[PDB]
Protein backbone atom coordinates (compact mmCIF):
# COMPACT_ATOMS: atom_id res chain seq x y z
CA UNK A 1 0.00 0.00 0.00
CA UNK A 2 1.09 3.39 -0.71
CA UNK A 3 1.94 5.41 2.16
CA UNK A 4 0.11 8.37 3.91
CA UNK A 5 1.60 11.89 2.47
CA UNK A 6 -0.80 14.01 4.07
CA UNK A 7 1.29 16.85 5.96
CA UNK A 8 -0.42 16.00 9.07
CA UNK A 9 1.67 12.59 8.31
CA UNK A 10 4.60 14.40 9.47
CA UNK A 11 5.74 16.18 12.63
CA UNK A 12 9.34 18.09 13.25
CA UNK A 13 10.98 18.58 16.59
CA UNK A 14 13.75 20.84 17.68
CA UNK A 15 14.95 21.58 21.44
CA UNK A 16 17.92 23.19 22.94
CA UNK A 17 19.56 22.19 26.54
CA UNK A 18 23.05 20.46 28.58
CA UNK A 19 24.34 17.18 28.43
CA UNK A 20 26.55 15.21 30.60
CA UNK A 21 28.33 12.02 31.48
CA UNK A 22 31.55 10.33 31.95
CA UNK A 23 33.56 7.93 29.61
CA UNK A 24 36.30 5.24 30.63
CA UNK A 25 39.47 4.24 28.40
CA UNK A 26 40.70 1.53 30.32
CA UNK A 27 43.11 -1.22 29.75
CA UNK A 28 43.70 -4.20 31.25
CA UNK A 29 46.64 -7.65 31.15
CA UNK A 30 45.29 -9.68 28.71
CA UNK A 31 46.70 -12.82 30.76
CA UNK A 32 44.90 -11.78 34.33
CA UNK A 33 42.48 -9.37 34.06
CA UNK A 34 44.51 -6.88 36.33
CA UNK A 35 43.81 -2.98 35.61
CA UNK A 36 46.51 -1.71 34.82
CA UNK A 37 44.81 1.73 32.81
CA UNK A 38 42.40 3.84 32.93
CA UNK A 39 41.17 7.10 31.72
CA UNK A 40 38.16 9.17 33.35
CA UNK A 41 36.57 11.42 30.45
CA UNK A 42 33.87 13.69 32.41
CA UNK A 43 31.46 16.06 29.89
CA UNK A 44 30.46 18.52 32.53
CA UNK A 45 28.43 20.99 30.41
CA UNK A 46 27.75 21.07 26.79
CA UNK A 47 25.15 22.78 25.44
CA UNK A 48 22.94 21.03 22.58
CA UNK A 49 20.78 20.77 20.06
CA UNK A 50 18.54 18.51 19.56
CA UNK A 51 15.88 17.70 16.32
CA UNK A 52 13.44 15.33 15.21
CA UNK A 53 11.75 13.76 12.18
CA UNK A 54 8.79 11.32 12.51
CA UNK A 55 6.42 10.36 9.49
CA UNK A 56 3.00 7.87 9.91
CA UNK A 57 3.38 5.80 6.44
CA UNK A 58 0.79 4.31 7.72
CA UNK A 59 -1.66 4.13 11.28
CA UNK A 60 0.87 1.36 12.64
CA UNK A 61 4.56 2.23 11.51
CA UNK A 62 6.34 5.24 12.63
CA UNK A 63 9.48 6.04 10.62
CA UNK A 64 11.92 8.53 12.93
CA UNK A 65 15.35 10.10 12.40
CA UNK A 66 16.70 11.95 15.48
CA UNK A 67 19.69 13.55 16.86
CA UNK A 68 21.67 15.79 19.08
CA UNK A 69 24.50 17.84 18.59
CA UNK A 70 27.18 20.20 20.51
CA UNK A 71 26.38 24.20 20.01
CA UNK A 72 29.89 24.86 20.96
CA UNK A 73 32.98 23.11 23.22
CA UNK A 74 32.17 22.34 26.11
CA UNK A 75 33.92 21.78 29.97
CA UNK A 76 35.37 18.33 30.94
CA UNK A 77 37.70 16.52 32.82
CA UNK A 78 39.77 13.84 32.90
CA UNK A 79 41.89 12.01 35.81
CA UNK A 80 44.47 9.64 34.12
CA UNK A 81 45.58 6.66 36.88
CA UNK A 82 48.13 3.31 35.77
CA UNK A 83 49.12 0.00 37.76
CA UNK A 84 52.57 0.05 36.33
CA UNK A 85 53.41 -2.68 39.54
CA UNK A 86 51.69 -5.75 39.38
CA UNK A 87 52.22 -6.17 42.87
CA UNK A 88 50.63 -3.31 44.26
CA UNK A 89 46.59 -2.48 44.00
CA UNK A 90 47.19 1.05 44.32
CA UNK A 91 48.05 2.97 41.37
CA UNK A 92 51.72 4.49 40.60
CA UNK A 93 50.97 7.05 38.74
CA UNK A 94 48.00 9.67 38.33
CA UNK A 95 47.50 13.00 36.56
CA UNK A 96 44.39 15.26 36.43
CA UNK A 97 43.38 17.97 33.58
CA UNK A 98 40.79 19.98 34.93
CA UNK A 99 41.51 21.94 31.32
CA UNK A 100 40.18 19.49 29.61
CA UNK A 101 37.38 20.59 27.15
CA UNK A 102 34.53 18.69 24.71
CA UNK A 103 35.39 19.83 21.33
CA UNK A 104 32.30 17.87 20.47
CA UNK A 105 29.83 15.21 20.64
CA UNK A 106 26.73 13.85 18.85
CA UNK A 107 24.47 11.45 18.40
CA UNK A 108 21.86 9.97 15.70
CA UNK A 109 19.32 7.33 15.72
CA UNK A 110 17.07 6.12 12.94
CA UNK A 111 14.02 4.42 13.46
CA UNK A 112 11.44 2.62 13.00
CA UNK A 113 8.27 2.06 15.39
CA UNK A 114 5.56 -0.62 15.45
CA UNK A 115 2.43 0.53 17.31
CA UNK A 116 0.45 -2.60 18.24
CA UNK A 117 -2.22 -1.30 21.04
CA UNK A 118 -3.99 1.62 20.77
CA UNK A 119 -7.11 3.77 22.28
CA UNK A 120 -7.77 7.35 22.24
CA UNK A 121 -5.26 7.77 25.25
CA UNK A 122 -2.59 5.46 24.81
CA UNK A 123 -0.57 4.05 22.29
CA UNK A 124 2.14 1.64 22.61
CA UNK A 125 4.64 -0.35 20.43
CA UNK A 126 7.97 -2.13 19.54
CA UNK A 127 10.71 0.02 18.29
CA UNK A 128 14.02 -0.58 16.49
CA UNK A 129 16.92 1.13 15.28
CA UNK A 130 20.42 1.76 14.64
CA UNK A 131 22.12 4.60 16.57
CA UNK A 132 25.35 5.67 16.81
CA UNK A 133 27.10 8.26 19.40
CA UNK A 134 30.43 10.06 19.20
CA UNK A 135 32.00 12.20 21.76
CA UNK A 136 35.87 13.97 21.48
CA UNK A 137 37.87 15.87 24.57
CA UNK A 138 41.48 17.47 24.51
CA UNK A 139 43.22 17.44 27.82
CA UNK A 140 45.44 20.29 28.26
CA UNK A 141 47.50 21.39 31.37
CA UNK A 142 46.61 19.46 34.80
CA UNK A 143 49.15 18.15 37.67
CA UNK A 144 50.86 14.67 37.45
CA UNK A 145 52.06 12.54 40.67
CA UNK A 146 54.26 9.91 38.63
CA UNK A 147 56.61 6.87 40.43
CA UNK A 148 54.43 6.56 43.92
CA UNK A 149 54.72 9.85 44.38
CA UNK A 150 58.37 10.82 43.60
CA UNK A 151 57.65 12.93 40.66
CA UNK A 152 55.29 15.64 41.28
CA UNK A 153 54.27 19.14 39.49
CA UNK A 154 52.35 20.49 36.71
CA UNK A 155 51.92 20.35 32.78
CA UNK A 156 52.55 23.69 30.45
CA UNK A 157 49.23 25.60 31.15
CA UNK A 158 47.32 25.09 27.49
CA UNK A 159 49.51 22.55 26.42
CA UNK A 160 47.38 19.67 24.88
CA UNK A 161 48.74 16.53 26.79
CA UNK A 162 46.09 13.95 25.28
CA UNK A 163 43.36 13.93 22.43
CA UNK A 164 40.92 11.35 22.99
CA UNK A 165 37.68 10.16 20.54
CA UNK A 166 35.05 7.76 21.20
CA UNK A 167 32.16 6.30 19.04
CA UNK A 168 29.63 3.61 20.21
CA UNK A 169 27.26 2.03 17.52
CA UNK A 170 24.42 -0.30 17.81
CA UNK A 171 21.16 -1.80 16.67
CA UNK A 172 18.78 -1.94 19.70
CA UNK A 173 14.84 -2.77 20.39
CA UNK A 174 12.63 -0.99 22.08
CA UNK A 175 9.08 -0.37 23.80
CA UNK A 176 7.54 2.75 23.47
CA UNK A 177 4.85 4.71 25.09
CA UNK A 178 2.70 7.48 24.39
CA UNK A 179 0.17 9.05 26.82
CA UNK A 180 -2.59 11.90 25.92
CA UNK A 181 -5.07 13.10 28.70
CA UNK A 182 -6.54 15.99 26.54
CA UNK A 183 -3.38 18.81 26.37
CA UNK A 184 -1.07 16.66 28.09
CA UNK A 185 1.24 14.38 26.57
CA UNK A 186 3.99 12.00 28.10
CA UNK A 187 6.00 9.56 25.73
CA UNK A 188 8.52 6.98 27.47
CA UNK A 189 11.01 4.98 25.41
CA UNK A 190 13.21 1.73 26.99
CA UNK A 191 15.99 0.85 24.04
CA UNK A 192 18.48 -2.31 24.55
CA UNK A 193 21.24 -3.85 22.58
CA UNK A 194 23.32 -6.62 23.12
CA UNK A 195 25.54 -5.92 20.52
CA UNK A 196 27.24 -2.75 20.47
CA UNK A 197 30.54 -1.78 18.65
CA UNK A 198 32.58 0.95 20.00
CA UNK A 199 35.94 2.05 18.71
CA UNK A 200 38.36 4.93 19.99
CA UNK A 201 41.35 7.18 18.80
CA UNK A 202 43.96 8.62 21.41
CA UNK A 203 46.91 10.69 20.46
CA UNK A 204 49.38 10.45 23.46
CA UNK A 205 51.29 14.19 22.08
CA UNK A 206 53.87 13.89 24.90
CA UNK A 207 54.44 10.40 23.75
CA UNK A 208 54.14 10.26 19.56
CA UNK A 209 51.74 7.66 20.14
CA UNK A 210 48.70 7.20 18.70
CA UNK A 211 46.31 4.19 20.06
CA UNK A 212 42.92 2.63 18.55
CA UNK A 213 41.11 0.30 20.51
CA UNK A 214 37.77 -1.69 19.65
CA UNK A 215 34.84 -3.75 20.96
CA UNK A 216 31.77 -5.49 20.05
CA UNK A 217 29.07 -7.49 21.51
CA UNK A 218 28.87 -5.16 24.44
CA UNK A 219 25.60 -4.03 26.42
CA UNK A 220 23.94 -0.63 26.08
CA UNK A 221 20.91 0.67 27.80
CA UNK A 222 18.89 3.71 27.01
CA UNK A 223 15.34 5.51 28.07
CA UNK A 224 14.01 8.82 26.64
CA UNK A 225 10.97 10.45 28.59
CA UNK A 226 9.15 13.51 27.91
CA UNK A 227 6.42 15.54 29.04
CA UNK A 228 4.42 18.77 27.21
CA UNK A 229 1.38 20.76 26.58
CA UNK A 230 -0.33 21.27 23.44
CA UNK A 231 -0.35 25.35 23.07
CA UNK A 232 -2.53 24.69 19.40
CA UNK A 233 -3.94 21.21 18.28
CA UNK A 234 -0.38 21.03 16.18
CA UNK A 235 2.16 22.42 18.17
CA UNK A 236 3.42 21.15 21.75
CA UNK A 237 5.99 22.30 23.60
CA UNK A 238 7.89 20.08 26.24
CA UNK A 239 10.86 19.07 28.40
CA UNK A 240 12.68 15.87 27.60
CA UNK A 241 15.07 13.58 29.37
CA UNK A 242 17.07 10.98 28.34
CA UNK A 243 19.69 8.60 29.95
CA UNK A 244 21.96 6.20 28.26
CA UNK A 245 24.20 3.68 29.28
CA UNK A 246 27.43 1.53 27.01
CA UNK A 247 28.66 -0.83 29.27
CA UNK A 248 32.44 -1.76 29.20
CA UNK A 249 33.22 -4.29 26.51
CA UNK A 250 36.45 -6.46 25.79
CA UNK A 251 38.39 -6.04 22.73
CA UNK A 252 41.85 -5.12 21.31
CA UNK A 253 44.59 -2.30 21.38
CA UNK A 254 46.50 -0.81 18.54
CA UNK A 255 49.84 1.53 18.69
CA UNK A 256 50.80 3.33 15.63
CA UNK A 257 44.31 -5.98 24.48
CA UNK A 258 43.14 -5.79 26.58
CA UNK A 259 41.12 -2.72 26.24
CA UNK A 260 37.67 -1.57 27.56
CA UNK A 261 35.59 1.80 25.92
CA UNK A 262 32.78 2.78 28.06
CA UNK A 263 29.80 5.37 28.89
CA UNK A 264 27.11 6.89 30.22
CA UNK A 265 25.54 10.41 29.35
CA UNK A 266 22.76 12.46 30.21
CA UNK A 267 20.66 15.33 28.45
CA UNK A 268 17.75 17.94 29.61
CA UNK A 269 16.41 19.71 27.03
CA UNK A 270 13.35 21.71 26.05
CA UNK A 271 11.33 22.46 23.33
CA UNK A 272 8.58 22.54 20.25
CA UNK A 273 7.10 20.03 18.19
CA UNK A 274 5.31 20.91 15.56
CA UNK A 275 2.71 18.72 13.39
CA UNK A 276 1.81 19.65 9.85
CA UNK A 277 -1.54 19.98 8.17
CA UNK B 1 56.43 0.44 27.77
CA UNK B 2 54.15 2.83 30.39
CA UNK B 3 50.64 2.47 29.21
CA UNK B 4 48.25 5.35 29.68
CA UNK B 5 50.29 7.70 31.32
CA UNK B 6 50.72 11.07 29.57
CA UNK B 7 54.28 10.63 29.45
CA UNK B 8 56.63 7.66 28.52
CA UNK B 9 59.82 6.64 29.95
CA UNK B 10 59.22 3.83 32.00
CA UNK B 11 62.53 2.14 32.74
C1 LIG C 1 11.95 0.40 6.87
C2 LIG C 1 10.79 -0.57 7.04
C3 LIG C 1 10.61 -1.03 8.49
C4 LIG C 1 11.12 -2.44 8.72
C5 LIG C 1 11.44 -2.70 10.19
C6 LIG C 1 12.86 -3.18 10.39
C7 LIG C 1 13.52 -2.50 11.60
C8 LIG C 1 15.03 -2.37 11.45
O1 LIG C 1 15.46 -1.09 11.88
C9 LIG C 1 15.89 -0.26 10.82
C10 LIG C 1 15.85 1.19 11.25
O2 LIG C 1 15.99 2.06 10.15
C11 LIG C 1 14.75 2.61 9.74
C12 LIG C 1 14.96 3.93 9.01
O3 LIG C 1 14.11 4.90 9.58
C13 LIG C 1 13.74 5.92 8.68
C14 LIG C 1 13.95 7.29 9.32
O4 LIG C 1 13.69 8.33 8.39
C15 LIG C 1 12.31 8.63 8.23
C16 LIG C 1 12.09 10.12 8.46
O5 LIG C 1 11.50 10.72 7.32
Amino acid sequence: LIPNISPDSFTVAASTGMLSGKSHEMLYDAETGRKISQLDWKIKNVAILKGDISWDPYSFLTLNARGWTSLASGSGNMDNYDWMNENQSEWTDHSSHPATNVNHANEYDLNVKGWLLQDENYKAGITAGYQETRFSWTATGGSYSYNNGAYTGNFPKGVRVIGYNQRFSMPYIGLAGQYRINDFELNALFKFSDWVRAHDNDEHYMRDLTFREKTSGSRYYGTVINAGYYVTPNAKVFAEFTYSKYDEGKGGTQTIDAAGISNKNYTVTAGLQYRFG
Amino acid sequence: KCPGRVVGGCK
